[PDB]
């Protein structure tokens, strides 16, 4: 068991001056502006495809994540392939 | 997009043409705080100094905002780790051993198990 | 003289009360005043508080002058822990004003009308020792007291001579630490912290939090690029442009560090900060010295020209806030001279109100 005990921080450098062209797509649920409303920290998460460690799969490398901030929500697949 | 106190759509401008941007614009400001014909060569460095220190503390605080912690992510079946940052995403890949020792605190280099280091 | 401004007496000559009480006071002795925007003044001096109409006429028939013994304290009474509350907020004699005083500790005492001076009834909060606290006199005849930690606590009079008391919603006070508070017009109370702003909207008997806003995060970067670093934020105040932000900004390392004072104007429109911050950097930027030594309080006199007056104990610097345009001459007004000392601060009929150590009660209008 090679015990990997540390790990370093790789910055995946986002250096496409392509802000990736993100899809702006806005959701207009019928529901009013809560003024004063709680305002929530930054959050992000992400998810990883069944069969991605599959070398056959479609889905081999592939994952979500996302960032979330107030009303918006930033959505990203990556594929290392 | 703040010095320039307008509402320009920035173009997707590449990095050279960005450096060209900036430049023009902070020569412009110092230009502007040039008010004698008469300046010493000492108080012109001064004016200099002042003017693109004042851009670079802008751009400090913008990179501290879009530096702002967010969460991680781990991989079940592939132990891929990912550290998602408010501005970008990091990896989290093993260390070497000798990067390892080096980068440690001094505090916790005493409790490294020395058989992985060596038999 | 000053420049720009005529700096001359403000008002008829002081009640013999507070004469005697100024004339008595030695360099060592610590006064405090409290300058009320009702056209009362409070001084607090040793173990009395001196309470009297600020007496725009001379005529003595008019004169009122009352002199209240405060609940003993080991530590020394403040003017910042004594307001005074108006009938209906008019103010119209000795019967219309109603008093509080409030202690370090918390101990609270009430008089109903400044008419009956043997007639109030006591109270209880409680604070940690060190604590400076504010006392604030708010709508429907209430008062609000406010901790160092930001604890901030409703103090309602009840006519059976009871004091109801709560703390504001989200106000429990547990970085927090008070330097402000501000009580606007309608219902709206503000909070100043080190970190933050926090705003309540009131009614007779309760009190909405609004919203909190963390200002060190928004105005940092704005305050930093306007002057070039350590950043503390010490008093708030309102004008036409909205709230006016005094702040104290430095760095250890410059080759010789002084303390650059701010005037910081932003909108309070809704719940959220706005796009638009206006930093101001003042004539005033002393040595820096120590933390501790940053003392430095503000009044805007007039809520529409844009002019705000800093102030410490020996000097009024006459400032600018916002876009400059209907702003008076920036000037420095000394008050140092020969034991001379400026012991408080307001406004009279938005006229810059200094109550000075050696000349009583002088306004600062520009010549």
């Amino acid at each position: 068991v090679n015990l990997e005990r540390s790990y370093m921080e790789l910055i995946g450098a986002e250096r496409e001056t392509s802000r990736r062209n993100f899809r702006d797509l806005s959701l207009r649920p019928d529901v009013n502006l809560v003024i004063g409303g709680p305002k929530y920290a930054d959050c992000a998460g992400g998810y990883c495809y069944s069969e991605s460690s599959s070398l056959l799969s479609a889905t081999r490398n592939r994952f979500l994540h996302w960032t979330s901030y107030a009303d918006t929500l930033e959505l990203v697949e990556i594929s290392l392939d | 997009q703040i010095l320039r106190k307008g509402s320009g759509r920035v173009l997707d401008l590449s990095w050279e043409e960005l450096r060209k941007d900036v430049t023009l614009t902070v020569e412009n400001e110092i230009q502007n705080a040039v008010i004698d014909y008469d300046v010493s060569q000492e108080e012109f460095r001064q004016i200099n100094i002042e003017n693109w220190c004042k851009f670079y503390t802008c751009c400090l605080q913008y990179q501290e905002t879009l530096s702002r912690p967010l969460a991680l992510l781990v991989h079940p079946d592939t132990n891929m780790v990912c550290l998602l940052r408010k501005g970008f995403l990091s990896f989290l890949a093993p260390c070497s051993l000798v990067e390892h020792l080096y980068l440690v605190p001094a505090e916790h280099l005493l409790t490294v198990d020395e058989s992985v280091i060596s038999d | 003289e000053t420049v720009n401004y005529n700096v001359q007496l403000f008002g008829s000559s002081l009640p013999v009360k507070v004469m005697e009480a100024l004339s008595n006071a030695s360099a060592d002795e610590p006064m405090a005043a409290c300058i009320h925007e009702g056209g009362w003044a409070w001084l607090a001096c040793n173990d009395r508080l001196i309470i009297w109409k600020i007496s725009h006429s001379s005529s003595a028939k008019l004169m009122v002058c009352k002199e209240l013994p405060l609940p003993l304290s080991d530590s020394e009474w403040s003017a910042d822990l004594v307001d005074i509350c108006a009938q209906t907020g008019d103010p119209a004699a000795a019967q219309s004003v109603a008093l509080m005083a409030a202690t370090p500790e918390g101990s609270s005492r009430y008089w109903p009308n400044i008419l009956h001076e043997g007639t109030y009834i006591e109270s209880y909060t409680e604070f940690g020792s060190s604590l400076c606290a504010f006392v604030t006199a708010v709508k429907g005849n209430s008062f609000i007291l406010s901790s160092e930690k930001n604890q901030l606590v409703r103090l309602t009079p009840d006519a059976s001579g009871k004091m109801n008391q709560r703390v504001l919603p989200q106000g429990q006070g547990m970085e927090s630490t008070l330097c402000s508070v501000l009580w606007d017009k309608g219902d709206c109370f503000y909070t100043l912290t080190d970190s933050s702003i926090n705003k309540w909207d009131l009614d007779d008997t309760s009190e909405s939090q609004v919203l909190n806003w963390d200002m060190s995060r928004v105005l940092r970067e704005y305050i930093s690029d306007a002057i070039w670093i350590n950043i503390n934020y010490l008093s708030l105040n309102q004008n036409c442009d909205g709230l006016v932000i005094l702040s104290a900004a430095w760095h250890p390392g410059d080759n010789p560090c002084q303390i650059y004072y701010t005037l910081v104007t932003v909108k309070d429109e809704g719940y959220n900060i706005s796009d638009e911050i206006t930093v101001e950097v003042t004539q005033f930027n002393p040595v820096f010295q120590a933390r501790g030594m940053q003392l430095c309080q503000l009044v805007v006199p007039n809520f529409s020209s844009q002019a705000c007056y800093l102030y410490t104990q020996e000097m009024i610097f006459a400032c600018s806030t916002g876009t400059g345009r209907s702003t008076l001459p920036q000037e420095k007004i000394p008050f140092e001279a020969q034991g001379d000392n400026i012991v408080g601060a307001g406004s009279c009929e938005g006229w810059p109100v200094f109550f000075i150590r050696k000349s009583g009660m002088l306004t600062v209008v520009a010549r």
